[PDB]
RNA sequence: AGCUCGUGUCGUGAGAUGUUGGGUUAAGUCCCGCAACGAGCGCAACCCUUGUCUCAUGUUGCCAGCACGUUAUGGUGGGGACUCGUGAGAGACUGCCGGGGUCAACUCGGAGGAAGGUGGGGAUGACGUCAAGUCAUCAUGCCCCUUAUGUCCAGGGCUUCACACAUGCUACAAUGGCCGGUACAAAGGGCUGCGAUGCCGUGAGGUGGAGCGAAUCCUUUCAAAGCCGGUCUCAGUUCGGAUCGGGGUCUGCAACUCGACCCCGUGAAGUCGGAGUCGCUAGUAAUCGCAGAUCAGCAACGCUGCGGUGAAUACGUUCCCG
RNA sequence: CGGCCAACUACGUGCCAGCAGCCGCGGUAAUACGUAGGGUCCGAGCGUUGUCCGGAAUUACUGGGCGUAAAGAGCUCGUAGGUGGUUUGUCGCGUUGUUCGUGAAAACUCACAGCUUAACUGUGGGCGUGCGGGCGAUACGGGCAGACUAGAGUACUGCAGGGGAGACUGGAAUUCCUGGUGUAGCGGUGGAAUGCGCAGAUAUCAGGAGGAACACCGGUGGCGAAGGCGGGUCUCUGGGCAGUAACUGACGCUGAGGAGCGAAAGCGUGGGGAGCGAACAGGAUUAGAUACCCUGGUAGUCCACGCCGUAAACGGUGGGUACUAGGUGUGGGUUUCCUUGGGAUCCGUGCCGUAGCUAACGCAUUAAGUACCCCGCCUGGGGAGUACGGCCGCAAGGCUAAAACUCAAAGGAAUUGACGGGGGCCCGCACAAGCGGCGGAGCAUGUGGAUUAAUUCGAUGCAACGCGAAGAACCUUAC
């Protein structure tokens, strides 16, 4: 990924809507032996997302690096994924496993900061979280820890969803501090939203 | 390795015309010598200008030197000042008198020689080589009416020690078909690390037009 | 005739075969047969022959449909997995050996009998015509 | 005869699939299937030459029917009839019939036809390999020389020779040698070039210049092997020509080191060649001359082409090689 | 101021001199060595070395594993131990609630005050995760006292079986023996030769000896805890399964050490010794065979009595228990229905298959799935299952089991290729069928080598060597 700063007198750079947040996690040239030598190709693990908390995971195969990055962008574009939150935190401590990828995603009080390793830091920095506390146990990789983090975010659910599963009136599903954090986060949603209307 | 014959020399009987045209018995070696020194004399300032083709028709010892380029305005500066200087030096180096016709190509980016010009002159200018090619194309892919393209670049690419050849294309470029109308142009970039020889194949169409 | 793999998920490639089929039939109403070499004419006879005999419905489709009706979820597994993958609801016939969890709106029954299967085709085809009448 | 790619699907991933299966092909040629559907570079086709005919076609080319030659022949008035020369066009497509084919591709036979199934041969080298070759064709990055590693000339060398390899040529003879008579080519080459009749030589050649920038003139009307005849009688020879001596001619300022050719003599090895190994499947192999480029001359037995005469064998994939 | 890891250019040496935490940088164009500019990070400091915690979920209580990656004892029985179905009562030992006492000060944490600020110091809380006393609770664990029948075991009726041991015996075949019949070969091999023969072999017939192994049934089949078990019959004995529910009433599970069983080879003493056969000869093959192949051949293989204790003792999967879609074979037994067929059931053993699981292959009601109980075991590769020491053993050896040192890996599964003296299907003057040659002779050209003042320079498997040269007397021409 070099020589991107450019000014063209051509038709268009085609800049348009959906200015999302896009992170390229790792690139390892992938070789293939054929008759008389090696054929080098490229893999780019592409994370895309918006600051609401919708995450994509794309996996680009091409024999050029920006081609593989662009194919990962289109593949994560094809496949988004909804993550439920509280304010800008996570709901409750989970462990995700993608066959060797263990990631523990635990919430924290706000202000602490996204503390995670670089793959999980990528998937969570694209997402709508600002203050959680994760760790990547096992598998020491990028692909399995990204995919394990997304499986970990599939083990998430709303407080309300849990209440619904059990047919119980909330209050009765959460404890009270987390309901107060719901009041804080929806209150600042009201303040920034009504400042957004004017 | 790739033992690929120059396709403008592989279809020079069938589709592509000769560049130089006369008849000569016992005057032929002299006409060859004048043809060579004329093309060396039209190498430098016209390769600044954007030269593509240098045809020399030759009637009863006058001469007619015709050049196809991409900017009438650098070849013809002030009228007669830039034209009649190289014209007059062609009149003095040859022992003859020169009728220099200068003409523009309707699209520079679909001449394979001019594509090789712009690509190699970008590649001497420290740009990214995969970006250059890839932009060598996109443009030409187009634009007129141009059914192939194939760009190869060997040499010290990016200043590296290994001489890596690259091979990008789009569409149909059949070399073994003789009704191909393929334009071919190889021009050689001059970096400080060395020379990056650029080959460009451009397949315009199936049309024989016999 | 034969379920081509990747009709629904890959529509952007198999639509090009359709426009080439339109250019073939529009050059069949043209009448250029003798001006070309007959190896190319017999070759286009093979292209129109196979491409018309195997592709008849997407000739009318154009439009990445909202529903799919499936006979024999077992044998036509490719169509049911592709139809599930886009989010398109599946309406099917289900024998004793078909997994009903892949089909959202089933109609259970034997598929081996032409009377029963063909009658259920009459059911849902009359249903679609009943949709067309009030529209 | 393969090498890939796009988009879809499969897989955590490298990747796969497509491109595998059934049949078919000179061929990933082509059909039928199949989570693939398509494309691209190859293969084929387009181009040149060879094989048949049609139309056009008349000099420098042909000469039948005409006329005139006599010595020498199309040599000459003439003629488009035959060639031939070069332009356009037809013609081979499994197109037509029989059988196998899954009623698909394709294969076995037959007809017509100059030609039958990619008719013959070319030109045409995919993605890449081998750090293959070339900084001496050229161009060139960097390093080195700049009082020499530049440059000018004479002489020498690149041709030396106890050897060893490699590709060729002439042989070892009677399907042959030598003398005499005689018949048939194709293509080419030519300006300070190709150079005829005639004369002088034994012969390289000398003297001379006809005539041609060449379907015309010259390379003789072109060949050699072929055919008819005579002689040689199986031998180190009328085989074989190396070597060496004398005597010349031509080219060039100059043939000593180092040119070719001719004449006279000289007359060696060599009796079909150990292990091994090479080429070739039809106008091929084998053998026979001819021309060309480079070139003042030639180390040309080389290279590139042209034609002449012209075979044997292929049961078949076990074995060696790719 | 390569990468991690904020920060790059030139000059100088070109596998040297040096660098480096690991990966790794130096073979005349190093952003990795040395010097320079320049940048970055810190700052009265900044680097190095050592020692500890961290990252290391890498000794995993919180928080790991054991089919193939390190890792399931060869298999059982059982001592301590750990663990415990249903239910009534009681105790208050575990557990829990509460209050009292205590946990010195300092530190630590929160607030505040004081020193120009801060470090620092002080005041007041909290912390002091604990322990002892009093009072309360009784679900769960436990103790005691009882009750129950589903687990466990017993009785009864059957049933299947190479389960084991002892004893007696059967035939086919191999070898030798005596006797016929009868002649020059037999045997053996890719091809042969040592070898047995011509003194009567091999061949065939009759009889005799003796030993071992059990054709066919017999296989993806039965039984055993695992090793393992197949001629027959008899005698003694072990386990399993089903059916009824008659009895006992939790007597269960596992099991550190421990005892027992445990293929083959091997060991001791005494028998036996046909076939096969290590070692050991000769023969052959081969460069050479201390090998394969051949001919012979001793211990051994066999039995009696003991040792030994090991195996790819492998399902590479410790034992127990409950649950979790199915489909189809076959083994043992009960019953409802058609009337042997089908169903249902309990126990067994295979093949395919969801969910789920796994690194992947795979597993998948006979789990590698979901959970509980107990045991074994693993902690990078070598060094090494080795030394030292002890224990057992007649010995061979087994068991238990390190360190220095060294490496930056050693591994598992799958992928793309190449490769195979792997398989299949194909082709090419690739072989076969022919014809003509080369290799021996003379010369012509080119190369090697040696010469030389100079023998200019290039091109050395196929794809260099009548090749750059389509013309070396001078020129060419580089020497």
């Amino acid at each position: 990924r070099g020589r991107r700063d450019d000014r063209g007198g051509r038709g268009r750079d085609g800049g348009d809507k959906s200015n999302y947040i896009e992170r390229v996690v790792s690139i390892n040239r992938v070789s293939k032996v054929v008759k008389g030598g090696r054929r080098f190709s490229f893999t780019a693990l592409v994370i895309v997302g918006d600051g609401k908390g919708m995450v994509g995971v794309g996996y680009g195969k091409a024999k050029e690096v920006p081609a593989a990055i662009a194919k990962g962008v289109e593949e994560a574009r094809k496949n988004f994924f909804r993550v439920p939150l509280i304010g800008s935190t996570i709901t409750h401590p989970v462990q995700g496993e993608a066959a060797a990828g263990v990631v523990m995603l635990r919430p924290a009080s706000p202000g602490t900061g996204v503390i995670a390793g670089g793959a999980a830091r990528a998937v969570l920095e694209c997402a709508g979280v600002h203050d959680i506390l994760a760790k990547s146990l096992g598998s020491d990789n990028a692909i399995n820890v990204v995919h394990a983090t997304v499986a970990a975010l599939k083990l998430l659910q709303r407080p309300e969803e849990v209440a619904a599963r059990r047919g119980l009136p909330i209050e009765d599903v959460a404890p009270a501090g987390m309901l107060k954090a719901r009041r804080e986060s929806e209150a600042l949603a009201a303040a920034a939203a009504r400042e957004g209307s004017a | 390795m790739g033992q690929k014959i120059n396709p403008h020399g592989f279809r020079l009987g069938i589709t592509t015309e000769w560049k130089s045209r006369w008849y000569a018995d016992k005057q032929y070696k002299d006409y060859v010598k004048e043809d060579v020194a004329i093309r060396k004399l039209l190498a430098t300032g016209l390769e600044r200008a954007g030269i593509a083709d240098v045809e020399i028709e030759r009637t009863r010892d006058r001469v007619r030197v015709d050049i196809h380029t991409a900017r009438p305005g650098i070849v013809i500066g002030r009228r007669g000042t830039e034209a009649d200087r190289i014209r007059a030096d062609l009149e003095k180096l040859t022992g003859k008198q020169v009728q220099l016709n200068i003409l523009e190509v309707k699209n520079p980016e679909s001449q394979a020689q001019l594509v090789a010009q712009g690509v190699a002159e970008q590649l001497s200018n420290r740009v990214a080589f995969r970006r250059a090619m890839r932009k060598a194309i996109q443009s030409a892919m187009r634009q007129p009416n141009v059914k192939g393209i194939r760009v190869q670049c060997s040499g010290r690419l990016g200043g590296a020690e290994m001489s890596r050849s690259e091979f990008y294309r789009e569409g149909r470029v059949p070399l073994h078909t003789l009704r191909a109308d393929i334009d071919y142009g190889l021009y050689e970039a001059k970096t400080t690390f060395g020379r990056i020889g650029v080959k460009v194949w451009i397949y315009k169409g199936d049309i024989v037009g016999g | 005739q034969r379920w081509l793999g990747g009709m629904l998920t890959n529509f952007s490639t198999v639509h090009k075969r359709l426009q080439r089929l339109k250019e073939l039939e529009a050059m069949e109403q043209t009448g250029g047969f003798e001006g070309r070499t007959k190896k190319e004419i017999l070759m286009l006879t093979r292209e129109k022959n196979k491409l018309e005999r195997s592709l008849g419905g997407i000739r009318d489709m154009q439009k990445v449909p909202s529903a799919v009706w499936v006979v024999d979820t077992n044998k036509e597994h490719i169509a049911v997995g592709e139809a599930r993958k886009l989010g398109i609801p599946v309406i099917a016939i289900l024998d004793t050996n078909c997994d009903p969890d892949v089909v959202d709106y089933p109609i259970p029954g034997n598929d081996d009998a032409i009377r029963s299967a063909a009658l259920l085709t009459k059911v849902i085809a009359s249903a679609v015509a009943e949709g067309l009448q009030a529209r």
